[PDB]
């Protein structure tokens, strides 16, 4: 199964500067990536699909990039309720896996 | 309009079972597939299994012990999840989400706090916060409600019924004696007090109850 | 009749690319490894398998995958040959014009 | 007809072959991982692409890209047969003709 | 040649629990893997053919997840019997090989 490894598990950085989540996967899965946030006691909400297409109702400052093995979720000027755990999900072989997670600290 | 429904919670004994449910709304294709996520507290989410209403299809995670049972209802729209056998191991919050079959979940349900104990369900007992008589106050005042002695988790803590969600604390609860506790904070103007209205909702699932609170000076 | 045919194997072609994109990946998701999971993609590897491209960047793992594979497969040399048949009447019709026969 | 209709798919696939090596290029530039992004190996690739050769060393991976590739291959395909269609014509009426017909 | 590595070599559990097995190979063999028991003064005995796919005759306690270079053979609830040396197997490329042996310790 496709192993996502999600590193640092957290992430410290100052109001107003651009931080970016890393998304290793044991494997080239090419493009096939999504990303979820989940702030405390809510459900998780899909901000970046297929590593770089935008969401509707998503902030225009959540970016993605990345393919192959090595993926990158980028918040530009972080602000504070982007505070909460940020996960990553293939869908490229079966079964679908997700990250260990990082949550974001400001 | 909420796409996927999940009642708040359910207390299971150790060793029976439990049915859970996601009622459905929104667009509906036969391309869509409803997924179940388990997630306990403190770590992370955990694929379990997948289902296509439109053909009864189910496929399960094979690196965990199976514990579900995956079945659907195709006129009510309603995805249901059989939890079999469960021990404390299998106490966590169990999601349903809805993937349009290009691999993303799209839309999340609310999730199901499941509680395996032998312990009784207990409705909570909400006390009002209101300042000591000695107390000073600045432009704002801080006011609160005290939620308890119920049991199992969660409940849902509201300040005037949603409308008020400005400086608003809802602390963890701790566990003492096979019973919850915890407190809310809200923080208002101090020319807003008491001459408008402030007032705690508390919602407890797994009893079915719900009540209100409002916050009167003493 | 030769025209009616290949239109007849077109709408066919279709309705097994459709099918066959759907089948798929109801087939193939449940084993390990498998990336004929979604639906976009496995129309594309219906496209493919149909006209025998051979990219080889999608296949089906499983025995029902390989099954409906074949059936796509043979959906598709049967149309594609159904229509040089077609061609081939049409030529000869044409011919037989120009020689006055 | 037979023979002006072979030459006609002829330099209809050197059409489509170019166009859509330029095509493809422009469709595969802007996504991630993409190989298609030269006009030279694009061109390579319109020609197995057309020919259904299956090296499997190049293949688009965006909707536009599979798009033009279905295009080159039908285009080929459909050329392929064309021929196939025009020497069957051309064997059937010698035939008519080594028997008196 | 595809090398099997099974680590580690002992696994110490106890009763009523869960253990795993590993088994890593060298390269990509998709779901080739097979998975066989020896007690001891025995002969080896087919648990799991193809990663996760059930043998009659086996109890259903015995379970098998994984893909490509990653396998595990999970034994649910370990009891006394359970008690032997633990062989993986692939059939992806010739020749077949086997992996060093896990055994289990109760
Ligand atoms: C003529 C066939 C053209 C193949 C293009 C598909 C590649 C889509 C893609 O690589 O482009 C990527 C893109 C995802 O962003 O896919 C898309 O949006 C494109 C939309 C694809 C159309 C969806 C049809 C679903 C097929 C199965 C239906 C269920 C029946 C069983
Ligand atoms: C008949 C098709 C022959 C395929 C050979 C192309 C491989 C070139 C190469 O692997 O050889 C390598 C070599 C690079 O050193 O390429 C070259 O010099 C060769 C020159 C290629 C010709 C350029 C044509 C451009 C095609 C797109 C035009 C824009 C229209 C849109
Ligand atoms: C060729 C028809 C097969 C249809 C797909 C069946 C799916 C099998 C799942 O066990
Ligand atoms: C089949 C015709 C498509 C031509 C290529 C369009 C490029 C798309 C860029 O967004
Ligand atoms: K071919
Ligand atoms: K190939």
């Amino acid at each position: 199964d496709i192993l996502l490894t999600q590193s640092p598990a957290i992430l410290s950085v100052s109001p107003g500067e651009r931080v970016s989540f890393s998304c290793r996967a044991s494997q080239s899965i090419g493009t096939d990536i999504h990303w979820y946030q989940q702030r405390t006691n809510g459900s998780p909400r899909l901000l970046i699909k297929y590593a770089s297409e935008s969401i509707s109702g998503i902030p225009s400052r959540f970016s993605g990039s990345g393919s192959g093995t090595d993926f990158t979720l980028s918040i530009n000027s972080v602000e504070s309720e982007d505070i909460a755990n940020y996960y990553c999900q293939q869908s490229n072989r079966w079964p679908f896996t997700f990250g260990s997670g990082t949550k974001l600290e400001i | 309009q909420v796409q996927l429904q999940q009642p708040g919670a359910e207390l299971v004994k150790p060793g029976a079972s439990v049915k859970l449910s996601c009622k459905a709304s929104g667009y509906t294709f036969t391309s869509d597939w409803i997924h179940w996520v388990k997630q306990r507290p403190g770590h992370g989410l955990e694929w379990i299994g997948e289902i296509i209403p439109s053909y009864g299809r189910a496929n399960y995670n094979e690196k965990i012990q199976k514990k579900a049972t995956l079945t659907a209802d195709k006129s009510s729209s309603t995805a249901f999840m059989q939890l079999s056998s469960l021990t404390s191991e299998d106490s966590a919050v169990y999601y349903c989400a809805r993937e349009r079959g290009d691999g993303y979940f799209a839309v999340w349900g609310a999730g199901t706090t499941v509680t395996v104990s032998s312990a009784k369900t207990t409705p909570p007992s909400v006390y009002p916060l209101a300042p000591g008589s000695a107390a000073q106050t600045n432009s704002m005042v801080t006011l609160g409600c005290l939620v308890k002695g119920y049991f199992p988790e969660p409940v849902t803590v509201t300040w005037n019924s949603g409308s008020l969600s400005s400086g608003v604390h809802t602390f963890p609860a701790v566990l003492q004696s096979d019973l919850y506790t915890l407190s809310s904070s809200v923080t208002v103007p101090s020319s807003s007090w008491p001459s408008e209205t402030v007032t705690c909702n508390v919602a407890h699932p797994a009893s079915s109850t719900k009540v209100d609170k409002k916050i009167v000076p003493r | 009749l030769h025209w009616r045919a290949a239109g007849a194997a077109t709408v066919l072609l279709v309705i097994v690319l459709l099918a066959g994109s759907y089948l798929a990946v109801l087939a193939e998701r449940g084993a390990p490894g498998a990336q004929l999971i979604t639906y976009p993609r496995a129309l594309w590897w219906s496209v493919e398998t149909a006209t025998g491209v051979g990219y080889g960047d999608l296949y089906p793992v499983t025995l029902w995958g390989r099954l409906v594979a074949v059936v796509v497969m043979v959906a598709g040399i049967t149309s594609f040959g159904l229509v040089t048949a077609a061609l081939a009447t049409w030529f000869v019709g044409r011919e037989q014009e120009r020689r006055g026969h």
